[PDB]
Formats: structure tokens, sequence, C-alpha cells
RNA sequence: GAUUCACGCAGUGUUAACGUGCAAAUUACUUGUCAUAUUUGAGUAUAGGGGCGAAAGACUCAUCGAACUAUCUAGUAGCUGG
RNA sequence: UGAAACUGUCCUUAGUGCAGAUCUUGGUGGUAGUAGCAAAUACUAAGAAGAGGAAAAAAACAUCUUAGAACUGAAGAGGAGAAAGGUUCCUAAACAACAUUACUUGGAUUAGGGUGAAUCGAUCCUAAAUUACAGAUGGAAAUCCUUAAGAAAAGGAUUGAAAGGGAAUAAGAUUAAUAGUUCUUAAUCAAGAGAAAUGGUAACAUAUCAUGAACUUUAAAAUGGAGUGUGAAAAUCUACGGAAGAGUUCUCUUUUCUUCUUAACAAAAGUAAAUUCCACUGAAAUGAAUCAAUCAGAGAAGUGGAAUUUAUUGGCUUUGUAAGAAAUUCAAUGAAUUGUGGUAUUUUUGCAGUCUUCAUAAAAAUUAAAGGGAAUCUUUUGCUCGUACUAAUAACCGCAACAGGUCUCCAAGAAGCAAAAUCUUUAGUUAAAUAGAAUAACGCAGGUAAGGGAAGUCGGCAACAUAGCUCUGUAAGUUAGCAAGAAAGAGUAGCUCUGGUGAUUAUCGAAUCAGAACUUUAAAGGUUAGGGGAAUCCGACUGUUUAAUAAAAACAUAGCAUUCUGAUAAAUCUAAAAGGUUCAUUACAGAAUGUGAUUUCUGCCCAGUGCUCUG
RNA sequence: UUUCACUCAUUUCGUUAAAUGUUAAAAAAACAUUAAAUUGAAACAGGCGAUUGAAAGAGAUAGACGGGGAGUUUGGCUGG
RNA sequence: AAUAAAAUAUUACUUUGGAUAGUUUAGUUUCCUGGGCGAUGAAGAACGCAAUGAAUUGCGAUAAGUGAUAGGAACAAUAAAAUGUGAAUAUCCAAAAUUUGAAUGCUUGAAAGUAUACUAAGGUAUAUAUGAUAUUCAAUAUCCA
């Protein structure tokens, strides 16, 4: 789950996530919050596991 | 009895907002969206409903097979068989009469 | 309403963001008179008319 | 005072015609060579009910004397027409009911309907239900013919004005007595906003010139000059006579 | 019933936010702004409304570019 | 555009309640009415000597025998008060 | 007391002296601990948390759990939406203020979290209508025109619907809160990528098949309402057979209650109702048929076929999905079951004909077919925006937690003609501007009353009284339709029985009607539920009306009558206008008036004032 | 000045401005197009076709009419 | 006839209130100098940006600030880091300048969008009227082979 700019569509976010973390993305759902930010739910491919990305990013 | 609720955000009993309530596992009843009742085709002359063609929505005819949207006959799908028979006799009898009346009477 | 235009929704969100009090640290500044936000409102008290 | 109801009628806000379900403009087809010097044959596909008017309308279909396709016309039915009938329009058309002929070819005493006051203007006179005009006489010197209008007036038209032979269908419509206020309400479904008519004497002096005092009465003569301004022209206008006719 | 009872059905907006002046004065049916005089090219100003002039005019906003030029 | 009951609606009577009220017009019972001249939502049209009115000078945002708002305007007062 | 400026005399100057102006602004009294904190049936016991039930009864105690007792009564005080609100949603900490006592509660304070769509909507199309360039008009602002005026737009520009049209998604599970949106499983749709067919007599039929351009036509999208009959599904009820659990049980009850289910999309074992057509034949002694109709030599009935519709494929059972889910039990994650029917009621959804209109009850986007003959299964992608919550006796509009107002969907049992009143099940709630004691007057709301019975009063105002169903009976008057439920009289309970009304071919089934013995507290009446008659006036009737003192005899109405106009007109809006309304019209029409159904009848007057004259 | 004849401004109209003018040569609810062989499918006018027409409309000045509308007035004394 | 509970009156102190006195980073008037906006996109509006910000101030995806030139040791409510190899602070300078707005490709309601061309995504140009030049055309409108 990421917070992204409103002016970015689902295609831009999917490509951006792949470029930033070198992973595979299969589905992106976006909701625009009240404050103005766009919350994106990026689901990765089954082979790539999101626990390794979370610790590599630093969420844990 | 189990009472139900509209699933979509339409809240009025409009023609396009028709629903059906069907039973479902656990005794619950769910809501379906039923299609509008449509008319078929009509003969171009006598205005009678043609046989052999289903009464569905206009776009659903493209989904049907090529043979299921017409009748294998001259003017099939636009004119009834009675409509067609009168067309043939008119075309032949009038032409034959023209050969005898005029055109070397 | 459940249905709203995109621009209208953002103007709703700002009104939510502006309905906040003074942070405590700003209240400890020297020569500070701004203790409470007099532009505040609540849904059941004053309708923001938008 | 105020502005009376006849003044508010000329602005057309709620008094606009309720013409949404009407079939269209009912008239002859546009004049051409094939109608001036020949005959074009049309087929009466169907007879339909046009809202707001008492006569049925015929959906005639001429072919296309100059191009490829169909010329879907919309005539006013003459009494006796039927579906599948052939009708011929032109100067050489036979004198049969439903045929369209120039008014000069009709013998004196012919009953016509939907006559053009001017050549090629596609029908003016004798268009209501059961109405007709009679050819009085011809005048080949200046190509004019005399006809008797349904109001009884005599009119002189050019001898090449077109008309349809017969009687407009749906006659005897107004002989059936309306019985209920609701029935009259339904009559103006496809007409203008006029029906529930409040008497001027029941209004107030601001509303109407008739708006009276302690007794419901007019007070001044109800026969007025033609030159009265809009606003006081209420009642009988330029009345040459009054009272019950003998 | 011209008082309390009649105000029950007031749930249909007449004016919405305008785009040129930002006030809730855009008449929906009239398709015009009652305050800043929208699509009309000129800003709506009247000499009888002297106060309405001093509420929105030059110098009541940011003056993002004009402040540099006049100081220049 | 028959007779009635019901969901609803209106407002005949009590000239009941309340009348610094639940309410800047409501409540209770009684009464009437309760689908074709019916009831009703949204959209749309008609603007102040104008609109709209099955007509009461009725309605036109609690404002109507001429709305609201601002300018002329600190309108004038042989009249009242200080 | 106060802690940094000020005073006396002479001239000068003035925004220079207050008790009043219903004076202006601010503050404060008596009234006064007074009037009140009384609609919406209602609370109680034990325990927990808390400073917050103490006590010589200080008789009352907010929140949560359990138990008792209750209300809304399924057209709801239930579960969800449109508008409007805008974070009120969920959780935690915390109770200074606010919810007419209090509150540990809150829609209140503080801080976090929360809205996931190729398939639902917006976006697309057009309706009433709306707005541009050029043109026309105007002193001006600006107005008109919307395809007519144009070197503009094969044909006509912009906008206009979260209820009209519309490509395509469902079941289960999941969160403190989102879910046709997430997860599992299973689907669908659009755009892409890898001399040209047979069968049937015919109606017509063939897992893509089996070529089909320009141009043209037809159809669909896309059409009122009423009433009757009927197909199917669901709910309720019920018949037979059970399996599991629960309740009652010293009085009985082989007993009473709960569960026994299944999606989108497709398949085609079995089998329906209705309508329309095709082939053979040719109907009179006329037949066929419906609740009603309606139909036949331009061809009935009969027999054999074809097609379409019936909430997705093809209507119902059945099948795949799919039992692996879900429900009900059991054991301590693992085990069990998940038949078949009904000539019953309601709802929903179709179908068939009938009736009715001086009413005939939308358009486009978009799709298919035809006439014509020009030319020679796998895979990718599906963008933008809304999505939380209330939707109201507390989230919307009325200054508010206001007995007012505000558009919709789903809808159990009893009883009954009834969606009526009354009671209950599923769900919701016991709080919704404070209570305790005593039981005066005067009240508001609900009642009864001896004998008399409108004598009260402006007036039977208010209240009493009649009230359902069956049978008998029903006048004058009348527009012959009505009056009429006229008026008036009798019957009605419980229990035990008897008979009539069918289906299928002896078995099965329906509430309905009639009748008879016996008993009693002698029977519609708990609730629901017309007082009746004799006349007079006005208005013919159904309808409308002064929002907030007049609902009517007033307005409307149908009917009757009068006037003008041949459309380049009549009426009439505009400052002007290839401007606008009736008029998408054409005298059976348009415009202006009076009277007010029907019956009977509308008398005399043209001087006066109007109107008019073909003078 | 009146009465005529015309159209040429002008008015009112109609269409896809689709054969104008002058020479030349009711039996049948059906189809009709993208031509075979410059013709086929004739030429020209200085008029897209009708209609009205020097009259009518709009302007100026003048007379009449005009509560449809605008502005204003409706003396004083007074056993009220 | 008697009581001083209430009532009344004076003073001191305290309370509710904010008069009076002292004071001014605010106004009013006159005068002097200018009167310097915009298709190179103005005035106005909207949204966003601070380590802890809700308003306000400043600013624009380079964000309470960047470069340059002056300037010389601070800011502070609390931390951090930077800092004489240059902190604050100042500016008619340089770069940069979101969505709109005359708003100008088309649409615009609270509307999300979208067409073509040039240089997938990004960025430019394309409204109406108008002057000059260039180029392509139309009309026998005038001649004319």
């Amino acid at each position: 789950v990421f917070l992204c700019e409103q002016k970015a569509n689902k295609t831009m976010i999917k490509k951006a996530v792949e470029k930033r973390y070198g992973v595979k993305v299969i589905k992106v759902n976006t909701l625009v919050r009240l404050d103005g930010l766009k919350k994106a739910f990026v689901r990765l491919a089954p082979d790539v596991e999101a626990m390794e990305v979370a610790t590599k990013i630093g969420l844990f | 009895a189990v009472r139900v609720t509209y699933v979509r955000k339409h809240s009025y009993n409009t023609k396009s907002n028709g629903i059906r309530i069907v039973k479902t596992a656990g005794g619950n009843m769910t809501v379906q969206h039923r299609q509008k009742i449509s008319n078929g085709v009509r003969c171009g002359d006598c205005g009678c409903v043609l046989a052999g063609i289903r009464h569905i929505r206009p776009h659903q005819y493209g989904w049907l097979g090529k043979s299921k949207r017409t009748v294998t006959r001259a003017y099939g799908g636009v004119k009834c068989h009675k409509c067609v028979q009168k067309k043939i006799l008119r075309a032949f009898l009038i032409n034959e009469h023209n050969l005898i009346k005029l055109a070397a009477a | 309403t459940g249905h709203k235009g995109f621009s209208y929704k953002l103007k709703l969100g700002k009104k939510i963001h502006q309905n906040r009090g003074v942070p405590q640290w700003f209240r400890m500044k020297t020569g500070n008179t701004i203790n409470y936000n007099f532009k505040r409102r609540h849904w059941n008290r004053r309708k923001m008319g938008m | 005072g105020r502005r009376t109801l006849s003044q508010r009628k000329g602005r057309g806000s709620i008094f606009k015609s309720r013409s949404h379900h009407k079939l269209g403009v009912a008239q002859h087809r546009a004049i051409d060579f094939f109608e001036r010097h020949s005959t074009v044959r049309g087929l009466v596909k169907s007879i339909e009910h046009d809202p707001g008017r008492g006569a049925p309308l015929a959906r005639v279909v001429f072919r296309n004397p100059r191009q490829y396709g169909l010329d879907k016309e919309l005539f006013i039915c003459a009494e006796g027409l039927y579906s599948g009938q052939y009708i011929y329009c032109g100067s050489k058309a036979s004198l049969h009911i439903g045929n369209v002929l120039p008014i000069g070819q009709c013998p004196e005493g012919t009953v016509v309907c939907n006559v053009e006051s001017k050549p090629g203007d596609r029908g003016i006179i004798a268009r209501a239900s059961g109405n007709y005009a009679t050819v009085i006489s011809h005048n080949a010197d200046n190509e004019t013919t005399r006809i008797r209008l349904p109001s009884g007036a005599k009119k002189t038209l050019k001898s090449n004005c077109r008309a349809m032979v017969g009687i407009i269908a749906g006659g005897g419509r107004t002989e059936k007595p309306i019985l209920k206020a609701g029935v009259a309400y339904r009559m103006y479904k496809a007409k203008r906003t006029t029906w529930p008519r409040v008497r001027g004497v029941a209004m107030n002096p601001v509303d109407h010139p008739h708006g009276g005092g302690n007794h419901q009465h007019v007070g001044h003569p109800t026969t007025l000059k033609r030159s009265s301004p809009p606003g006081q022209k209420a009642g009988k206008v330029a009345a040459r006579r009054t009272g019950l006719i003998r | 019933t011209k008082g309390t009872s009649c105000r029950g059905t007031r749930h249909n907006k007449t004016h919405i936010l305008c785009k040129r002046c930002g006030k809730r004065s855009w008449h929906l049916q009239k398709q015009r702004c009652a305050s800043c005089g929208y699509p009309d090219a000129k800003m709506r100003q009247y000499a009888w409304g002297y106060k309405a002039l001093r509420r929105r005019t030059q110098g009541t906003g940011r003056m993002r570019h004009l402040k540099i030029a006049l100081k220049r």
C-alpha cells in the first residue's frame, strides 16, 4: 500500500513500482483520500513475496 | 421471510431497475437484475411478428450465430412468407401483362 | 452526498483539514496571542454552506 | 391595472403549443417537373392519428422521380382512402378521390380539399375535419379559378394551384356533445393552454376591464372598435350586430 | 403552512460555486454568476455597490506579478 | 369523471388542547376525501406596472392592493418627542 | 488606595456642562429560587467499572452483562438508497463546557484509522429546453436567429437525465469500519494479436462455418390505461416419510418448536401452458370454442408438423459450478444427514384475448437483417472520477436532540371481505426536554349515574344513540337511470351430527352453502362498525378556492349564445428586428366575451351612450 | 393629377435553388442505383421558381382616436 | 404593648462590572513626487508547500525558499544539522513559476475529459476580429486568343 500523487494513473503507478523496487505487479487499485493523496494497493506477482520488499524498504 | 435490499444504487422501481429475488445457500435470498422484455421483428408490409428470430435486445443479435438472426429465404428477416409470395406474383404477373397489353399487343 | 465531483470532494477535504486547533508548541511562542482558532466549526453547529 | 390574459398569451411561455407527439407537417410534396408535366404515383402505407387535430393523416410514399430512394410524404387523409391505395399527383392525374390535381383541371363543381392559396405553398384552405372547398368557375384569360371557401367566402386563385379531390376525413366530430369537464380537459392535450376560462366579470378591476363592483356586471358596452389598444380590447370587436340572429 | 412546514422540501441547490470568483453564486438554471458576472467577459461591478467593489478588486489578493512591476 | 373501506391527504366542528406553545399555524378526537379535472420526484420555462391565477387581490423564499436588495438619501414634514 | 506625569493665572480656540428623546452602546436588579424541567404505556433484581447510594429511608442512583417484565408489530420505532449534510463513520484516552437533574454515556473534547470496480454509476445518447462564430437589430449595454440568411457547420454547431436509452459478475469468506470494488473459486464483454454450402413439400433448420463494397429500405432500442382468465417462481399453509437438537412432563401430550439450502454462466435425460403459422382434406343437418369473447370457402374442425414467449443458455424438474461451500448437530481439528408431493392463499413476473379516448399515450446513440453485385482455439490490454456514515421522534430543512416537513425498495403468524382495529414471531429498543412523597381546591384527557328526557341553548354545540352478515320487506317523487343500505321486522353462541357443490378412474381434495337434536350466562359488538324520517332555499352534478380567522350560495364545468378573421389574417409580446406566441395550425379552425346541466320559455323598446354601414 | 401596361428596386413564399422560357425531336401494398454499346441522357437565354409591385411596409411632419398607461388635483367656514 | 428575623440608612473590606486616569506599532486631513499592469498571459479565484501549523504571513512541484550581488555571527517554543571555506538579513537582478481567470483547439456544473500536428510519457501550436507579405484557388465580374 502506497501513497502517490493524484495526477498519476494506474499505469504510471504500476510502472513506477516496478522501476523503483524491481518487482512484478499484477493488479493496482487506487482510492483518492479526502486530503487529496491517492492511496494505491499494489499486489505483486505470486513468485515475488512482499515480506522481502517490506523489510528492504524499511516498513519493519 | 427474509427481506432484501437493492444491491445497486438505484432506488426506484424503474423499467431498467427490475429485480428478481432468488434463494441462496444458507436460506438467504439474493437480488438479481433481470433483463427487459423486448419485441421481435415485423414484416415490412403487413406488420406481423416474424417467426424464426428470437425476441432479444438489439445488441444481443450480434452474439447469436449468423444463421440464428435471419430466415433462409428471399427477403428473409424483413418480410413474412406471405409478404414474399405476394411480391413474386406481383413482379411476374404485372410484367407478363405488360408484354401482352403493350409491347406488340 | 455519496456522489460528488472530484473538485468538490477536494474542497470538502480542505474544510476538514482546516477544522483543527492550535498546536501546543505554537502556543508557547513568546508574545503569542493565538490560543484558539475562532474560524472553527462543527457539522451540527454551523453549516459551511457549500 | 394588470396585464390581462390575452396580453399574456402573446408571449408564449405556458401558452406554447403542446406539440411533442405530433406526426409532423402535413402538406403536399414540393412542386417539380414531374408534378407540373406528368404524374407521380404514391402508395398509402398507413393511416395514422395525429394528436391535436381531428383528421387522420396518411403516410404516403412516392418513390424518387430524379434520384434513388423513397420520398416519405405525410398527407391529410381524404374520406374514403384506404391502406395500400395508389394515389397520383400531377397535372395529368385522373379525377378520383385522393388524387392531387391543379385546381384548373377540376371541372366546375368539383369538391376539393387542402388547397394552396398560392402556387406551390403546399396547402392552406379546407384542412379541418369534414371540410371542403368547391370550384365555382374558371377564367382562362388570366389563368384564375374561383373557389368557395368553407366559411362561405369566395376566393380567386391561380389556375395551377394544387388541391386534393375529396372530403377531409373525420367529419361530424363536433356533433358529439362533450358531457364532462374532464373530457374537455383531455381535448387540449395536444393544443395550447386555454381551457378553464374565468369570466371577466368574476375578476377584479385590476385584472380585467370587466372586473366589476358590488354586482357582477359589465357596466359599459361590450362592443368595441377595432382600434382599441391591446389591454382594453375585450369582448365583441367591430361588431356590426348583436343579439340572437333571426 | 407558509412558515415552519413549508421549509421541509428545501433540498435543491439554486447556486453552486463559481469558477472565476469562487463564491457560491453560480446560478444553475440561469447559467450565470450573480456576483462576479461569469461568462460575461468583464467583471460585474456597479457604482451603487461601493462596498462590493472594496471586497474584491485590485490589491485585495496576492498581486503576484503586479507587486514586482510597480515596485520596479 | 358510480357508492364505500384502507395506505395516505385535507382542515368541517369541538369555535377542545396550546396560546412567553411541540410548533412565528402545531396536537387530539370528530368530519371529509382517498386514480384519470388523481397524488407525486427530478429536470425545464415564465420576473416586478412583470409573471402566474378553476379568480381569494390570491401566490411570486415567514416580505405582495405591486417582492427582495443597494444608490439618489441625513428624501420632505406648517406635525409629535427631546 | 494608586505608581508617572501634572497644576495655577492671562489671552486664543472649541467635537465644552445632561435626568428624560419607546434616545444609542454596555452592564445590572425586583419579579425569583418563582413559572416551569408532565405527548411518544416501563421499569425491576444481581453483578462489574467508577470519587460518585450515601442513610436515624437521603423511598429516586447515569454505563455495561445476565435474568424478569415490556413496547414498535413487519405500509415497523426493521434492513437499505436519491437529495441534503460533510467526517457526524471505527477505536482508544479523557468529562472543563453542551444534550432544561446527573452521566463513567454521546451524533460532545483530544489523537489516530477508515472509502480499493474492465462488469455498479458518472463519462456516451438525446427529451422539455439551453448556448456559440458569422448574419440581422440596437444610441448603448445588449438582443434576435440554432440552420434560416454563411465559400461555415455525407448533412448540420454547444449543453441538457447518478429515476429515460445503455456492451459485459456471481456465490462463499474476510475488516474495529470497505466491499456486485478485497480474497478463494467460477464467468462474461469490448478492442486488438497469432465464381463463393446443404437439408425440409412448407412453415423453417444447421459447435464461426458456408465471401459480400457503394447505395437504399425494414425492424429493434421504443411506448397509455382498466378489467378478466391463466403459465411459472418465491413466501405462507398443508399431505406422507424421516434425521439432529430444544421445550413441557406427576396431570396428560407416539407430543410442541427449530434445521433439512444453493448463485452467475452454460448443458439438454425427462416434460409443460399460451399464441401464430405449414402440409393433407374441404364444413350446411352449420360447426369450433372462452369466465367473456371470437372465428371459418381470401378456408373452420380433425391429424401430423414449424416457430416464438414464459425473470440466463431453452419455461419447469434435472445436470455442470457443487459440496470441497453453507445450515443443524456431535466429539476433541475430525465426523454425520440435506426425499417426494398439493384441483390452497398472497406477492412477483410473463401471456392471451376484451373494453376506453374529440386522450392514441418520446427521440437519439447503437444493432441486425434484406435488395444490389463492387473486389478477388491461445494470448495482451481495459484509463479518469464517486464509493466512509445518517437518510431521520437525534446526522436533511425549520435559530435546537423542535410532536412540523421531506422521494423510494424488500415485507411473517392469528382474525377478518379487508395492507382495517387488536395481539405476537425475525430485527430494533426500554431511552428518547429529571425524579420522590402526599393523594387538597381549580384544571387537561378518559368515564359512569337514580327518575324525567332538549324543559339548557342563538342553535341537540358536546355527548349519548345506530353500526357486521343472512333472510323478508321497502313509499312519495323522478331526467325512468334513481330514490334505496329507503323506512321496518326476524335470525346469529357452543357442542354432536346430516346433506349439496369435484378429480381421477375404488383412491384423493376445496373451502363454501343449507339443515337437525342437545346445552347455556340466549349469542355481530373485545376491536372494527350507517342514527333515521317530513320539508324549504341556493348551486345541476365530479371538481377548485382566500398557505396563517371566510370552503361557501363564491370560481370551474358541460350545455346555450354573440363578435371578428381566408392566414401577407385575427389576437398579441418586443426599443428594434430576414424577431416571437396561438400556428407541426387553416373556419368541424384561431382569437374575444356573457350565461351556467336537463325541461319550459326568453316579452316590448334603436330615443340616450356605444358598435357598425355594402352609404 | 387620374387611369393604364411593365419589372427593376420592395413585400410574402419553395425547394436537394433538380428540366423556367423559346426553338428543336385509377385492376395488383413488388423491383427500379454504382449503364451497356462525346453521345447514349438535344440546344440556347446573361431571369433559381413563383408572388406582390411602384402600391404596400419602416422614417418625418400634421389631424383624429386612445384610462391600455403615466403625472396630479378634488377650496374654506362649520356647536365633530 | 413587645420583637428585631426580614426592611431601611451610613462607613470599612471583598465581590459582579469595566467607568475614570496614564498610554499608543492605529486612523483622519492637507501637501510633495510618481501615477511605473496585460496574449512575453494581467487583476481576481482555487489548491498545494515549514521537522513539529489550524489561521495568518511568504512562496509555487527548485515550495515560510534557489542562484547572484551586498551583508558580516545568528535563530530559538523544542529539538537537529549547517555556519568566518560566510548564519541571519536586503534586492526594480538570474533561473523557476501548479489549476484557472480577457482565457484563446473543443467541452466545462460541483466536469471526470478529449482532437490533430511537431518535438510511449512530457512539452509546444491550433478561439474571434484584424494589417502587411507569400502561396493556392473562385467568379466570363471586364477584356480577350
